DNA sequence: GATATCTAGAGGGATC
DNA sequence: GATCCCTCTAGATAT
């Protein structure tokens, strides 16, 4: 429901050395940062932020008592998230000249989570760790920090200037900073970060360790303080003698903004002095006033208008049965064309929590359903008052999980019969072998996927289902700018969403010349109008 | 658009029309009315801007402007309605007989050439722009014209100058006592590719079946949704077409009207301040957005702004194989894209050669979409699609590019982490039995919307006046005793299988 | 033209749904 | 009982 | 210039 994040982010004058060409690993974290906090406070989540800022010339922490946890200051205390915060962020935040241990940091941080948790409920206690590793670091307390990290249930994230693992393009989908810089001060840091994140979770924290420039691209921040989708349970009944409880969740949902823009007067700034009204008046000439409860509603039948009141709609309304989930047969999956997919969800079907007879039946529905490669047509009603639908629910297997993803299908009215002529047949759209080849070159070198070498895995070089929606940080950035400049026109759309919205520029370069080819090949003419 | 449609509706009233060959059957006459009857409800329920007409000839009254002899022009070409479905219904049958002979003569003398005239300057009198020029003829006899040969060559003339125009005259196969005798007036009177109905034709009915099989669709007609630009870089640039193969049909909204004079009430709606009451020009108005106690004031042009990336079309960001499109990351029905040569020249090429490339090396075109101004972009998959034409040489599968819309991040929803609990080979196995006892073969077209039939039987009743409306079967429904006759004890097994006798 | 509407010129006939038939 | 879906009011394109 | 269609944004009310 609420999670406590702590946002402890590294000032010291090594993050402040620009090398030529790549912006700041300070001002790479600032923007990071930033990125954070705009979603944190334009989405209105009640989630509680703190601020640490280690490396300062200042102190200002609550286990300083003399050459211990220096040049360490806790800028902000657990609370909301605020516009006072982001402008903090934004200008009155300055790189510092000294040097501190991003352990004795993360000391601190979490000293703060277990010191201004008490009095209240989180059920997440998130912490992140923005640093270059290029300091010298005291390695005589990861026994505590990993038994108190383990003990007080608290994550962790490192965000580093350079990736795990052309010129440098922040947020872009290439290289990050060069592996040829790091030095041995950084070698050291980073092994004691891979064995702090090996210790806390297993083997998959080495995915939870990223760049500026890869996490400006991702939602890997809010990863763990994401809410989870409310359950949907049902029956998933075969026959009339075969129920299976299910719990269905939502995995694909286009997200909107939430807020809406209210309309206001251009003078006061009040929606109360302006509001709307309707006015019903006759479509012939001399418009008359017509009272609000002297129409009655009416429907279209070719050329005439019959009387259809809600009362009587109501009565005559088809009325369904209630919320099921029903299987009406099994096809084979070839059958289910994904051109067909309707509706604008996508439903993951899994058995009932704590349920272990309901998921080995699932399990061999599902078991089923692959080995046989067919899937099932479903009836889907969410409620008694929602419209039924059709629908497939074909099987899902991973190494963690299965399920059924259920899309809806069409109806015999949802299709269009349209007639489009032929184009292998025409004789005047027929391309020549030149064409032809200068094509095949094209797809050759705008080839998004690279194959591994003594491995059969692709791997995507423009994985655009991770690049977060750009209209919503846009929007934040315009609201947040409004909100700390109110008298300046909007800023321009940054380049790191430019970059991470851009295709690879290996890619880009790979394309210049058959991109010429067509050209010259294809004679391309805009008809005049 | 294309122009609209137009129907008339011809039918003979003549003497033998009106008696039956055996008595559990339905007259000619009748029987043509209901199939008008069906005509006008389907074309009601899916393209009700069409025009239709009625005309009996062979009559003593006559109402055709042009004023000829043994014509009634009962209905005019205009839009079907429930006033003329009534008016027809008149004529319904029983007693529908009796009222016809009162109202209008029959089994008078008729000419087949004037009944074309009047047919032609019936047509002509609409001034819509009108795709298809079609006529329906109701009889089942040709003695009367056959003999005047002198008639008959001048109705065989009127006939082609009609074809000529663009009449696409249709004959009717009626119930006829000894046959229709084909291959004397009827068959060279028509327009027809070649002999189909070379047989005698003792049946009663030819087409009658899907003549009355009512039509309960929308039925849509083609329009691009946007005429786009596809854009290879910056300077190679080829306009496309985008289409929704697939679009949610939905219920028609409901129309205000006045209560006791019933007629359509349009709606304008005003916005004025409290205080001075006067109209607010859009001007004098602010968008404002508030978090907590600080304020956010924008015009509406820079809300509008905020939302711009980029121009409208499509960029192409690069080619990605098939293989990497996970079948699951449905976000939004898919739209299909078809070269357009009316905007530039040689898009219909590059188009053709790109699909047959992308087919060669199954991969998709993936693209920055944005459908129209101020709208942020999404990240869509050109899917090349082969054309596909079944053992009729009809074409179900156009060819094209299917615009897919792929996911952003935020799109997807995590999910909390389940244990993976295993099935045993024995279950899977019980489940493949229950699975293939339970096999079908499934169409695109297999369901119908039970909403909207259960809308359209209930408009249909209540223009109509129909006793009570006709109840709408649903086809979207499990048919649990044939499941449980086909699967028997197959269930019960598996229940053994897995549930413990206590859950 | 084979397959093609009595009631819409210009569009293939539908055929009737049916629903779910068990091979 | 927060939520989602169904239903009901404002703009851009295509085609008259 | 009207009309129809189709997303998009915004409001309400049950389950």
């Amino acid at each position: 429901n609420k999670a406590a994040v702590v946002l402890c982010m590294d000032v010291g004058f090594t993050m402040s050395n620009s090398i030529p060409g790549i912006e700041s690993p300070f001002e790479q974290a600032k923007k990071v940062i930033t990125m954070f906090v705009q979603r944190q406070v334009f989405a209105e989540n009640k989630d509680e932020i703190a601020l640490v800022l280690f490396g300062t010339d200042g102190t200002d922490n609550p286990l300083s008592g003399g050459d211990q946890y220096q040049n360490i200051t806790v800028h902000r205390h657990l609370m909301l998230p605020d516009f006072d915060l982001l402008e903090d962020i934004e200008s009155k935040i300055q790189p510092g000249s000294q040097q501190a241990d991003f352990l004795d940091a993360l000391i601190v941080s979490m000293d703060v989570i277990q010191h201004e948790t008490i009095g209240k409920k989180f059920e997440k206690r998130h912490i992140e760790i923005f640093t270059d590793l290029s300091s010298r670091f005291s390695k005589s307390q990861l026994d505590i920090i990993i038994h108190s990290l383990k003990k007080c249930d608290i994550s962790l994230q490192f965000f580093l200037p350079f990736s795990l693992g052309g010129p440098f393009r922040l947020g872009g989908h290439g290289p990050s900073f060069p592996l040829k810089g790091i030095t041995e001060q950084q070698k050291e840091g980073l092994e004691i970060v891979k064995m702090v994140m090996i210790s806390l979770e297993g083997e998959d924290g080495l995915d939870e360790i990223y760049s500026f420039s890869e996490s400006l691209r991702k939602l890997c921040v809010f990863k763990k303080i994401e809410r989870h989708s409310i359950h949907w349970p049902c029956r998933l009944t075969i026959g009339s003698n075969l129920s299976i409880r299910i719990a269905a969740y939502k995995s694909i949902l286009q997200e909107r903004v939430k807020k809406t823009w209210t309309v206001v007067d251009a003078k006061t700034l009040k929606k109360e002095d302006i509001q709307k009204e309707t006015v019903y008046c006759l479509n012939d000439d001399d418009e008359t006033e017509v009272l609000k409860e002297d129409i009655i509603q009416g429907f279209r039948y070719g050329s005439d208008i019959v009387p259809f009141s809600k009362v009587d709609e109501e009565q005559m309304k088809y009325k369904s049965e209630g919320k099921c989930f029903s299987v009406l047969g099994f096809c084979k999956s070839s059958q289910v064309q994904r051109r067909f997919f309707m509706g604008n969800q996508v439903l993951k079907v899994f058995a009932a929590r704590d349920d272990e007879a309901a998921a080995v039946a699932l399990s061999s529905l599902i078991h089923a359903l692959d080995d046989l490669d067919m899937v099932a047509i479903v009836r889907y009603a969410y409620d008694k008052r929602a419209n039924p639908q059709v629908g497939v629910a074909f099987p899902h297997i991973k190494h963690n999980y299965e399920c059924l993803v259920y899309v809806q299908l069409p109806f015999m009215e949802d299709l269009r019969q349209y007639m489009f002529s032929s184009l292998k047949n025409s004789k005047k759209y027929a391309p020549t072998e030149a064409q032809l080849n200068a094509v095949d070159a094209l797809i050759d070198s705008m080839s998004l996927a690279k194959k591994d070498e003594k491995t059969d895995t692709l791997e995507d070089l423009f994985p655009t289902t991770k690049i977060p929606n750009p209209r919503f940080q846009r929007l934040f950035q315009c609201l947040l700018h409004r909100a700390l400049h109110p008298r300046e026109p909007l800023p321009p759309i940054q380049q790191h969403i430019w970059n991470m919205l851009n295709p690879p520029a290996e890619v880009t370069t790979k394309s210049q010349i058959p991109l010429s080819k067509i050209k010259t090949l294809f004679p391309l003419i805009e008809a005049k109008k | 658009y294309s122009g609209r449609d137009s129907l008339i509706f011809l039918v003979d009233a003549s003497k033998a029309m009106f008696e039956s060959q055996s008595e559990d059957e339905l007259t000619p006459f009748d029987m043509s009315i209901q199939c008008i009857q069906s005509v006008y409800i389907s074309k009601i329920i899916s393209s009700d801007r069409d025009l239709l007409a009625v005309v009996f000839y062979g009559t003593e009254k006559d109402k055709n402007s042009v004023n000829f002899k043994n014509i009634y022009v009962l209905q005019e070409l205009d839009n079907p309605g429930a006033k003329r479905i009534l008016e027809l219904d008149q004529f319904k049958g029983q007693q529908g007989q009796k009222r016809f002979q009162d109202m209008m003569g029959h089994g008078s003398d008729y000419s087949l050439s004037e009944v074309l005239w009047v047919c032609a300057n019936l047509f002509s009198d609409v001034q819509f722009k009108m795709s298809h020029k079609r006529i329906m003829l109701f009889t089942n006899e040709d003695n009367p014209h056959g003999n005047d040969s002198a008639k008959a060559s001048r109705a065989r003339t009127k006939a082609g100058d009609l074809r000529d125009t663009g009449i696409f005259l249709d004959l009717m196969h009626l119930k006829k006592p000894g046959g229709f005798d084909i291959s004397l007036f009827y068959r060279d009177i028509i327009s027809i590719a070649e002999d189909e109905d070379l047989r005698v034709h003792f049946e009663e009915s030819s087409k009658l079946e899907d003549l009355l099989r009512k039509v309960r669709a929308k039925e849509t007609r083609k329009r691009a949704l946007s005429r786009l630009k596809l854009k290879l870089n910056k300077d190679i640039v080829i306009s496309v077409g985008i289409y929704n193969l697939v679009q949610k049909a939905l219920k028609p909204p409901p129309i205000k009207l006045y209560r006791e004079t019933n007629e359509p009430v349009k709606t304008k709606t005003r916005t004025f301040n409290t205080s001075t009451g006067g109209l607010l020009l859009p001007s004098d108005t602010k968008r404002s957005q508030i978090y907590g106690s600080r304020q956010i004031i924008l015009e509406k042009e820079e809300t509008e702004e905020l939302k711009r990336f980029d121009d409208p079309g499509l960029m192409l960001m690069g080619f990605k194989p098939l293989v990497l499109l996970k079948k699951h990351h449905y976000l939004r029905p898919s739209l299909f894209v078809y070269p357009e040569e009316s905007l530039v020249i040689g898009s219909s090429t590059l188009f053709s050669a790109l699909l047959i490339k992308c087919l060669e090396k199954e991969v998709a075109a993936l693209c920055r979409y944005t459908p129209r101004r101020n709208i942020p972009p999404y990240f869509v998959a050109l899917v090349p699609q082969e054309e596909e034409l079944d053992d009729q040489k009809i074409q179900v599968t156009p060819p094209g590019f299917q615009l897919v819309f792929l996911p952003f991040a935020d799109d997807k929803r995590k999910m909390p982490f389940t244990e993976k609990i295993m099935a045993t080979p024995e279950q899977v196995g019980k489940m493949k039995a229950i699975v293939e006892k339970l096999r079908f073969t499934y169409r695109s077209d297999s369901f119908e919307n039970p909403v909207l039939q259960q809308h359209f039987r209930n408009l249909e009743a209540l223009a109509l006046d129909l006793m009570e409306p006709e109840q709408a079967v649903d086809l979207t429904l499990p048919k649990v005793e044939a499941m449980n006759k086909r699967l028997g004890s197959l269930v019960d097994e598996f229940k053994e299988l897995v549930y413990p006798p206590d859950y | 033209c084979p397959g093609e509407s009595l009631i819409n010129p210009g569009f293939k006939s539908k055929k009737p749904a049916g629903g779910v038939d068990f091979d």
